[PDB]
């Protein structure tokens, strides 16, 4: 029963931090793009040292370099209101 | 006693989810006469005085 739940306790929590995760609504088929893109930029932070390029990003999803800005601008976690500066 | 004091102004075209910034003199809704100091690119002429309202950098928001 566990090596059976294992799909549908992982399922339900991943559908869940797909939506209620973030402030802003983003659906699984447009955040699993921005999660992948989170673990590859640590892989390629890991791996290479430096940060990469939104065209290297492009390169390594087989995207428009036009789009990984827009989902970066998307990525962008809000900032709040009362905070010391 | 006469200084001289040099005000610094930054501005940046950055690409925002909606579409992409642009630093061009062209703005729709303006009239031309304030349209002058700009050169063709979008930024004020090196030397033209400036009136408080006068634009120092020609910029665009989608």
């Amino acid at each position: 029963f566990s090596t059976y739940a294992t799909w549908w306790i992982r399922q339900a929590i991943t559908r869940a931090m797909a939506d209620q995760a973030r402030t802003i609504r983003i659906p699984v088929h447009m955040v699993e793009v921005i999660n992948k893109l989170g673990r590859i930029q640590r892989e390629l932070l890991q791996d290479l040292g430096r940060e990469p390029t939104p065209e290297e990003l492009a390169k390594e999803m087989d995207i428009t370099p036009e789009k990984v800005l827009e989902i970066q601008q998307y990525a962008r976690e809000p900032i709040s209101l009362d905070q010391t500066i | 006693l006469t200084s001289i004091h040099i005000e610094e102004h930054e501005i940046d075209a950055r690409d925002t989810k909606l579409g992409a910034e642009e630093i061009t003199r062209d703005i729709p809704n303006v009239s031309d006469e304030v349209l002058a100091d700009l050169d063709e690119r979008g930024i004020v002429r090196i030397g033209a005085e400036v009136r408080d309202g006068d634009i120092l950098v020609g910029k665009v928001t989608p």
